[PDB]
RNA sequence: CCCAUGUUAAUAGCUUCUUAGGAGAAUGACGUAGCAUGCUACG
RNA sequence: CGUAGCAUGCUACGUCAUUCUCCUAAGAAGCUACCCC
């Protein structure tokens, strides 16, 4: 196994082992690395270890490589060369190895363990190839802190549905949503068989799991579930693809008088034909997603696949495309699990289509034209790599907004982020600005995009509404549960399920509170549509009720909150909990 | 080899042995010197032996190395274009009647030479002369294996396609013989 | 488990005598990785073990050809060479008998598998060998049956195919007779145990099988190559028919391997000063050499002709290039010089004045064509007689 | 890397390696090369240097061969044998290397460096092999003269198909014409790809380059463009096959009747059906392509490929083809590249057809019936060794006029060549007489031909026609402007374009200038149909405006104004610069 | 002061050649132990 | 006469160079048996 070294692209066969991601190496590059940090494990077309039996030596700075092996200096045979010599590491095109002097940023890389802001924006401000190095081993960072979750033994069988569980103690329980899915173990003193894959959900009422799974097995009291982990898969392709402006419009025939809504938007869809790649960035709720829309009926001609990283994301993209996009040409895949709801109006997983919609983790191997990236800011670098490797295409739109809430980021937890570190599109529009750029709120009333633009947003929105008189603010408290680490307050829950009658033309308003166990509490209590913080950022509703839960770090984020409240079309009634935020914004008092 | 201090050594031992038949050296230095000249040509011969044991060692060892990576790198392309092979193979399976007899068969094991012969929909009839074509697949359509197949295509030996009209007893002398006759389910 | 296994049949290019088309069966690599790893210690001991009845691996050259005479001649009473030749052999071989085979060569894991594994093993060996898929020029035919001509176990399994139809003609012989006329009073209690042993007795008779085993290597030396045998069958006894003459092998072929082997194609030898008259399609000859007669091998003498004016690669036109060849062909053809006829004897000196004048040649070429001569030129004994009379010498 | 020698045919393996063509020689005549001319560079299997490391000597009159390598003399080594020695060097074959005593005029072409008329003399009356070798080193010096030229870095984009260039100083700038390619250079301080290949074209107006690229990329400032060459390829077939009389005609079937006006070409037909190759020399205007036509027509039964230097020649004959023979046998391939207008009423590129009309760069390796070349003169012995090396053929027949301007040959400056030296063929024309003769014009009317039979044509023509009163004649002077070095007279165009009315009869006229940026400019202001006089000669037209631009060398060469003025069918106004040439020829005055 | 152009199996035997390793032998150089002879100091 | 030191010569062992022989491994090229009479 041959390769080129992740740090000058020379031709290698080294492969520093100690890395979780285990990358290639040049002989030079290896032993810099060797030789600085506590990798002291390399792994060359034969493992670096002392062959003699009774040894367990593995440190490349003393092994000895003699006849066809290699031996510790005490299993020394009598003629040996050293490997670790003469500012090398011996391998495979020795003779060929450049070396580099970026080592000091693939060291911090590899070394660091993915919890300080520092680690991050490391990993964004380094090469092409540190940028995609990074980002797989963030991820494989993140399989292995999942694989660290307790084990899950029931206690007795409730119901047919019904299972009450018991976590192993000493290890921190994973919080109950439908992302984590589990395997099943029967311990009869052998045949530990999988016996299915099961989902959890936190009941209504007291410490109960309702289970679904794959199969139909009658749950014992000796069954035990464990977390699966998915093994991240290596990258190839780059993060951005080189840009390359072209003088006339290529792989593209415009359409003359597309409509008249989409007048201004003209002169962007010739940009976006122009250049290889583009990027939009505009303030929430100003046509950005709409402005894809137009662009794909501004170049009919154009099989155009819509991305985007969350579900309901896309979901909203496919709703907004059958508004005025014609039907059938559009498809929405969805993936072989696909555990959560999705969108079905369009003839599903149809690869074949011409207006193909997907999230970036299923998206299919592809040729395509014009592809669409949206919501830019809730992906990473290993998402952009993904979408640049799955399809290949004559030109990129990438829309979102840095003001938004990025990637969750799990091991994050100390320092916050700026904005733009959030990936390697969102630092090109913080750097040289947006290559289209467009804010003028077609979507909230005047007093929300007032708020907002008193908000992170110094103020330039200039929307075009009234106001309204439908937005109303509370104050009141609330008591904490503190179920999975994802907070459910019941009395807010009960004052929403309390006003629900005064205004009826909010029983068709949508819930909003990120909090993912409350969104599901707010499905029993009042059963209105419910739908959390970062599932939405691309969808809207006409009323939208907003539950501010606890006064913490996660839900009093500006950013949060901001792409929490300008969902609201016509409408919005939210409770908050901070008097400061509360204060920040002008609604009525109530 | 001349990187070795004893190189250096066998180099200063020379320098001073010559110097001193230069300058006529009394005897005992001169065979103290002479001693100083051995034992510095031995021990840089032994050190250049081994110097030279330790390099084909080493050119020994990468070209094992060498072998070994191109081992486990055809390993792999082989890996590849095997699961290639059957993942194509499985794509061409015809998985509606397939799926059927299967389903329909006692324990799910149904026996290999009845496989194409329920399910396939290519017939590849060939046929040595006309003689046989006359009572195999007279006409444009003929029943084989308890199905009804109709002619799309008759080649000949050199793969020149014949259309069904020439195959006639007095024309068969001029055709190319044995006619690989192309015939799809119906 | 059990592996179904395609095997190819491919066209062989070489030079033959006939113009029917010789096919050779490719066994595909998942069944030859097994069987080798089976197989090869015991087909190691067979052809390393020199004096045996299966002379697999018992060199014809270095006076091992004589040796081989002379394990034939195992003291019989009044010798007659008998050989005989299976017509269609690899073809209409019935499939017991090659089961047959593979099991008499797979009885020596008694220890090292257990029994499930050995039958797993036959059944591996008869969908890899006996009964497969032949992919015959892009098409999957099923084989009735028949050795293919390509697996690990071939000549091996072929000679005890042959032994066993040695022995059952044998069998047949021994009980046919009318068994008032066999005077010989211990062999007349032979048959009336022999039958016994084989019909009225259900069980193993080991000290019956010993002394008939012993009587057959008495009566009926062998020598076998696969199919090629050489038998040196007691006179007295055959005419008597207490043992297998040619017309029991036609029987015997008929009943069990559905074949006829017409009297045109199996030949007696009345005679021992002239040896066999054709094994492994080498004659044989008694010549005189040094002090004593050795027999001497000698190949068909328009074959070696035949191999040099026709190659099948063109880069050996050349001649030149190829001394390496003639000096082969030579040794193979070297006892051609004592055949009494003279247009035999001449063509070992015809091979010898051909390696001389392609090295004259091959000087003069590599002396234009460089300015210098070769510095150490040892073609010197190529074209002298000595290296090839020392090549079958009983040396080494 | 055996072959055999260039001077001798013997065999050998040394190649004196001071060639620009690197050629074969026997061991005598490269000793014989070497000890005379500055050539001191031998290439053996392994090239003769001194193979000691610290070392810089490669003079073949002194190198010692020691063991394996060989070596100087001060590295020699305690056993050497010196190479240049007792009259040969050492090399493979040694003893069979015949020598030659022709070794002068292979040092002379060798040696010369293409510019005085003395080089090509001695290119055209040497060997066989001396022959192919010095065509082929010509090739190359004129490949080698295209790579010296400068590098073009643009200052600024002026539209999507405009653009604003500067050529590097110091390196004379290469004139703009469709010929000559570029290929682009993005120099970003890295990544110097090929961004395409251009090919320019001067604007109507001001320092303009209007580009045509194969690429669609944008330019830049930064990017700049580098003239490409060919590497010319080493030639093997004889420059004239041997000719071999037959008793009777073979590989060809006489027609009976084939027409009424091909009745004084019958015998020809059967001369050219007896001999293996054939010339046929005439006047311009003599139905010397008209008589390849009925030949073809003689013997329906001959696949024939009609085969040309020019461009514009090959299309006119496809055109008279179209006019006389059967449509649908016959084809026109054109090349890959094919950047000038070629004629598209055939099936283009069709090898197997029966009538196969192609350039001579573009024949395709093929077997083939009596093949036509047309415009020998046009051509050079590289192009009679292409055609005579692709095309294997049972007859050769070779049409063409030495009288008519040759090949450019841009090396050559310095003296003037006879005709009889443009190339193997027109030698053959020039020393022993056409094969077949036929002059008689059949184009031009009376008064033009009664003029070119004072021209350079001692009076021989006999033409059928009478004077048309259409032949016109100018002699103002105009302006010159030296664009790159290819005039343009700008007031000469504009009395064209003023008369273009008092006779509307020429509005349907063919511009004639050899100047191809003066006719590059003609498509513009005027508009006519307009050709250069070089890729004229084989075509005509019914009305021909000629306008002689500057009384240089070029514009004033007798055979180059008879090639233009000899194209009138009916008609011709020729507006002169030279007032003895003017008074040469007898038209009106005007 | 410039104009033409890019197409084919398994097994077995044997011969030859190369490389690597091991063993042994022989010769020579060189070095450490043992034996003998001769010179010096001392007893 | 002995001890210590030095010189010369003769044996035992170690390192290097050269040559020869034998074997074991690996590799390359070729032929024959095979196939049919
Ligand atoms: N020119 C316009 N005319 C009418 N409606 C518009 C126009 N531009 C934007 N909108 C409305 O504004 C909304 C913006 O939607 P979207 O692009 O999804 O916002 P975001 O990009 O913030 O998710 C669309 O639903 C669209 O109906
Ligand atoms: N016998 C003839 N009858 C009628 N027209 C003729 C005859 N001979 C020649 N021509 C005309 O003379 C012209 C000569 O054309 P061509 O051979 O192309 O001249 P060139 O060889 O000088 O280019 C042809 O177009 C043809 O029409
Ligand atoms: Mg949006
Ligand atoms: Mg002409
Ligand atoms: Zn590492
Ligand atoms: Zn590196
Ligand atoms: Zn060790
Ligand atoms: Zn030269
Ligand atoms: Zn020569
Ligand atoms: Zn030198």
């Amino acid at each position: 196994a041959v390769g080129a070294c992740v740090l000058c692209n020379s031709q290698t066969s080294l492969r520093c082992g100690a890395c979780i991601r285990r990358p290639f190496l040049c002989c030079k590059c290896c032993y810099d690395h060797v030789i600085s940090t506590s990798h002291k494990l390399v792994l060359s077309v034969n493992p670096y270890v002392c062959n003699a039996p009774g040894c367990d030596v593995t440190d490349v700075t003393q092994l000895y490589l003699g006849g066809m092996s290699y031996y510790c200096k005490s299993h020394k045979p009598p003629i040996s060369f050293p490997l670790c010599a003469n500012g090398q590491v011996f391998g495979l095109y020795k003779n060929t190895c450049v070396g580099s002097d970026n080592v000091t940023d693939f060291n911090a890389i590899a070394t660091c363990d993915w919890t300080n802001a520092g680690d991050y924006i490391l990993a964004n401000t380094c090469t092409e190839r540190l940028k995609l190095f990074a980002a797989e081993t963030l991820k494989a960072t993140e399989e292995t802190f999942k694989l660290s979750y307790g084990i899950a033994t029931v206690r007795e069988v409730l119901s047919d549905r019904e299972l009450h569980l018991s976590w192993e103690v000493g290890k921190p329980r994973p919080p109950l949503n439908r992302n984590y899915v589990f395997t099943g173990y029967r311990v009869t003193k052998n045949s530990k068989v999988q016996i299915g894959e099961y989902t959890f959900e936190k009941g209504d009422y007291g410490d109960a799991v309702v289970y679904r799974g794959t199969t139909t097995y009658k749950l014992n009291v000796g069954d035990y579930f464990v977390l699966t982990s998915h093994t991240v898969m290596p990258l190839s392709a780059p993060t951005l693809v080189p840009q390359e402006h072209y003088v006339r419009i290529t792989g593209l025939y415009p359409t003359l008088n597309i409509s008249d809504e989409f007048s201004s938007n003209v002169a962007n869809y010739q940009k976006v034909g122009m250049q290889k790649y583009s990027t939009l960035q505009g303030p929430p709720g100003t046509g950005k997603s709409h402005f894809a829309i137009g662009l794909a009926l501004y170049y009919p001609s154009a099989r155009i696949v819509y991305t985007a990283c969350s579900h309901a994301a896309v979901d909203a993209l496919c709703e907004k495309a059958l508004k005025y996009l014609p039907i059938d040409k559009c498809s929405r895949i969805i993936p072989a699990r696909a555990r959560v709801e999705c969108f079905d109006k369009f003839k599903v997983n149809s690869t074949l289509e011409q207006y193909v919609f997907c999230t970036v983790n299923a998206l299919p191997e592809t040729t395509a034209d014009i592809v669409v990236f949206d919501e830019i800011s809730m992906a990473t670098n290993y998402d952009l790599s993904v979408v640049n490797a799955r399809l290949r295409a004559k030109h990129y739109v990438y829309i979102g907004d840095p003001a938004q809430l990025p990637a969750p980021r799990t091991l994050l937890t100390k320092g916050t982020l700026e904005p733009e570190y959030f990936n390697s599109v969102c630092r090109l529009m913080k750097t040289i600005g947006p290559d289209m750029f467009l804010g003028t709120c077609r979507r909230c009333p005047a007093e929300i995009v007032d708020t907002v633009s008193a908000l992170v947003y110094d103020n330039k929105l200039k929307a075009h509404k009234d106001k309204s008189a439908q937005c109303f603010k509370m104050f009141y408290k609330g008591v904490i549960t503190h179920d999975v680490s994802s907070a459910i307050n019941r009395p807010q829950i009960g004052v929403v399920r309390e006003f629900l009658t005064r205004n009826p033309a909010w029983r068709k308003a949508v819930f909003i509170s990120p909090y993912n166990s409350q969104n599901a509490v707010a499905s029993k209590i009042l059963g209105l549509p419910t739908q959390t913080v970062d599932s939405s950022q691309g969808s809207e509703y006409d009323y939208v009720i907003f539950t501010q839960t606890t006064e913490t770090a996660h839900s009093c984020n500006v950013n949060r909150f901001n792409v929490a409240i300008t969902r609201a079309k016509v409408g919005i009634l939210c409770i908050m909990s901070d008097r400061d935020l509360y204060d920040k914004l002008q609604f009525t008092s109530l | 080899f001349s990187s070795l201090p004893s190189y250096a050594a066998f180099a200063t031992a020379q320098e001073a042995y010559e110097q001193a038949v230069a300058n006529g050296d009394s005897e005992v230095v001169l065979k103290k010197l002479k001693k100083s000249l051995n034992v510095a040509k031995s021990e840089f011969d032994r050190d250049a032996a081994m110097q030279r044991k330790l390099e084909k060692m080493a050119d020994q060892a990468m070209t094992q190395m060498y072998k070994q990576a191109r081992s486990e790198d055809k390993r792999a392309k082989v890996t590849s274009a095997m699961q290639t092979m059957l993942f194509t193979m499985l794509r061409k399976l015809d998985n509606d009647a397939l799926n059927n007899i299967i389903n329909n068969a006692r324990d799910g094991c149904v026996p290999l030479n009845i496989i194409p012969l329920t399910t396939a929909a290519k017939l590849m009839v060939v046929i040595p002369d006309y003689n046989t074509y006359k009572n195999t697949c007279d006409g444009t359509t003929f029943t084989y294996a308890s199905a009804l197949w109709e002619i799309q295509q008759v080649v000949d030996a050199d793969s020149k396609i014949v259309q069904l009209s020439e195959i006639s007893m007095d024309n068969s002398p001029n055709l190319a013989w044995p006619l690989i006759v192309t015939a799809l389910r119906a | 488990n059990v592996i179904p296994t395609i095997t190819q049949m491919n066209l062989k290019y070489a030079i033959s005598a006939k113009n029917r088309a010789r096919t050779v069966a490719g066994v595909s690599i998942c069944s030859t990785m097994t069987n080798r790893q089976f197989h090869q210690k015991l087909l190691k001991s067979i052809a390393a073990t020199r004096g045996a009845t299966v002379v697999i691996g018992t060199s014809k050259f270095y006076g091992g050809w004589h040796n081989m005479l002379k394990t034939v001649y195992s003291d019989v009473e009044n010798p007659h060479l008998m050989g005989w030749d299976y017509p269609k052999c690899d073809r209409a071989m019935p499939n017991m008998l090659r089961i047959m085979a593979s099991l008499v060569l797979a009885r020596k894991h008694t220890t090292c598998c257990s029994l499930s594994h050995r039958f797993y093993r036959l059944a591996n060996e008869c969908a890899q060998v006996l009964s497969e898929m032949v992919m015959c020029g892009g098409s999957l035919y099923v084989k009735p049956g028949g050795t293919s001509s390509g697996d690990a176990t071939t000549a091996y399994a072929n000679s005890v195919f042959n032994i066993c139809q040695a022995v059952t003609a044998n069998v047949n012989a021994l009980l046919s007779t009318d068994g008032n006329k066999i005077a010989d009073k211990y062999v007349r209690n032979l048959q009336h145990r022999l039958y016994e042993c084989l019909y009225r007795n259900r069980d193993v008779d080991t000290d019956f099988v010993n002394e008939f085993y012993a009587y057959l290597r008495k009566h009926f030396s062998m020598m076998i190559l696969s199919d090629d045998a050489v038998v040196c069958f007691n006179s007295t006894y055959a005419s008597q028919g207490l043992v297998a003459s040619i017309k029991n092998f036609k029987s015997v072929l008929y009943y069990q391997n559905n074949v006829f082997m017409s009297e045109a194609k199996c030949w007696t030898e009345t005679d021992l000063t002239k040896g066999p008259h054709e094994f492994c399609s080498q004659h044989t000859m008694l010549v005189k050499q040094g002090d004593d007669y050795v027999y001497l091998p000698y190949p068909d003498p328009s074959r070696i002709l035949g191999a040099g004016c026709f190659v099948d690669d063109i880069v050996k036109t050349d001649g030149t290039l190829m001394i390496e060849r003639f000096v082969s062909l030579a040794i193979d053809a070297y006892p051609l010089t004592k055949h009494p006829n003279q247009e035999y004897a001449d063509v070992f000196h015809l091979y010898l004045q051909y390696i001389r004048k392609l090295h004259d040649e091959l000087t003069g070429h590599m002396l234009d064509m460089y300015s210098v001569m070769l510095t150490n030129d040892n073609t010197s004994r190529y074209w002298e007689p000595e290296f090839y009379e020392a090549m079958y010498t009983p040396h080494t």
